[PDB]
């Protein structure tokens, strides 16, 4: 690790600076360095890690989708052969995306998840594990595609089981987990009915618990509830 | 695309 | 060069794909590879090169400005010492920016400018040379700052002299050169009056030549004329 | 910031 010589606190400080500068690759590298110091992450630090890699892989995914679209058009009946370049470059971006996902999964496996005992940390990390296997699934086409999908499903399921036992239904981590697991069902697992059921039940159970919340907690929970509603509107 | 967080 | 084994035509194709995917670092690397094949660049290829590096350095400049702002605030009377991290990270981004500028300047010097004989290519490249010395000037503070500024000025001046002899006043390259040289005067050379004079005279001479143009050429020229007007509105 | 192209 090229961050091995930098103080943990300096890495966290520089991650925050990189965020302000919208330098998310740097932010991710700084947070990888911080994780590799071996200490557990605080709540703020976990979110710095997740924000950084979500932004990096989100850009990769958007680029991959553009290139995959161009590639599929080049392969339609009536297209002029353009040679191997579109496939090659899509593969290049794909390999870089897979590398980022493997990096994040590696950090979770060495050793964030195994040291995470509190529900807020353990559910957060298992959600991330589901998310990054989901991104691998989005580009997977080989002998391993089913296993990648099942790895995402298993991580999301363990996170769901913990969240239902240990968190209130309005907990934003619980809500965001359900939001994303619902998208996994719809987009990855060819299970739109499960996706819709999960989003609706999550929304309704949250609604019934909003009365317990402060104004600031209410704002956080209703924000994610609106994303659940948005997806349900897209799907029905 | 659907919303995720 | 890691692009040494790829066909020139494949590099150009992949630059266009990278553009569509908004992968401007890749686009710049592909176009650097294409330049290093040693052949002159067509009009389209010159603009692919310029678009790529302008986008890359533009992001670096925006990040540097954010970090420099944070750094100046940390140094105001009343601030809590945060340690060396803000300066270090600003320096990191600065060094990366300088590296991109040196790369572009290196391509122009080896050997794009010396082989560029037509006004449309030679003015284009000399404008780029002024632009990338201007970006170096924006971050320069040492023994070389004056020399960097004079290198930008000299490149812009040679481009201006050629453009006034060889291009009509509505030529979009001539207009964009004047736009940027005017910004150099205002922001780098502490010469706002020269900046304003150059923008106004460029605008007025273009206006008087619009009658010679087709509808499509008119659209191209008036677009840049509007940028000149925008800057004049900012400055007066 | 002023416009450049
Ligand atoms: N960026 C930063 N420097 C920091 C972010 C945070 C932080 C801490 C807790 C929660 C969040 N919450 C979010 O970021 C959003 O909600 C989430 C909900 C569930 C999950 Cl699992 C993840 C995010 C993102 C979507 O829109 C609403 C806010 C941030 C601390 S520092
Ligand atoms: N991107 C691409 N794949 C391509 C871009 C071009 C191309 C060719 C000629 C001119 C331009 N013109 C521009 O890009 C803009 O005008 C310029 C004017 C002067 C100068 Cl010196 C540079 C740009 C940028 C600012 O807004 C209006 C258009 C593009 C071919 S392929």
């Amino acid at each position: 690790g090229a961050m091995g010589s930098m103080e943990r606190a300096s890495l966290i400080q520089k991650a925050k600076l990189a965020e302000q500068a919208e330098r998310y690759e740097d932010m991710a590298a700084f947070m990888k360095g911080a994780v590799e110091k071996g200490e557990e992450l605080s709540c703020e630090e976990r979110n710095l890690l997740s924000v950084a890699y979500k932004n990096v892989v989100g850009g990769q995914r958007a680029a991959w989708r553009v290139l995959s679209s161009i590639e599929q058009k080049s392969n339609e009946e009536g297209s002029e052969e353009k040679g191997p370049e579109v496939r090659e470059y899509r593969e290049k971006v794909e390999t870089e995306l897979q590398g980022v996902c493997d990096t994040v999964l590696g950090l979770l496996d060495s050793h964030l998840i195994k040291e995470a005992g509190d529900a807020e940390s353990r559910v957060f990390y298992l959600k991330m594990k589901g998310d990054y296997y989901r991104y691998l699934a989005e580009v997977a086409t080989g002998d391993d595609k089913k296993r990648i999908i099942d790895s995402a499903r298993s991580a999301y399921q363990e996170a769901m089981d913990i969240s239902k036992k240990e968190m209130p239904p309005t907990n934003p981590i619980r809500l965001g987990l359900a939001l994303n697991f619902s998208v996994f069902h719809y987009e990855i697992a060819n299970s739109p009915e499960e996706a819709i059921s999960l989003a609706k039940t999550t929304f309704d159970e949250a609604m019934a618990d909003l009365h317990t919340l402060s104004e600031d907690s209410y704002k956080d929970s209703t924000l994610i509830m609106q994303l659940l509603r948005d997806n349900l509107t897209l799907w029905t | 695309f659907p919303a995720t967080v």
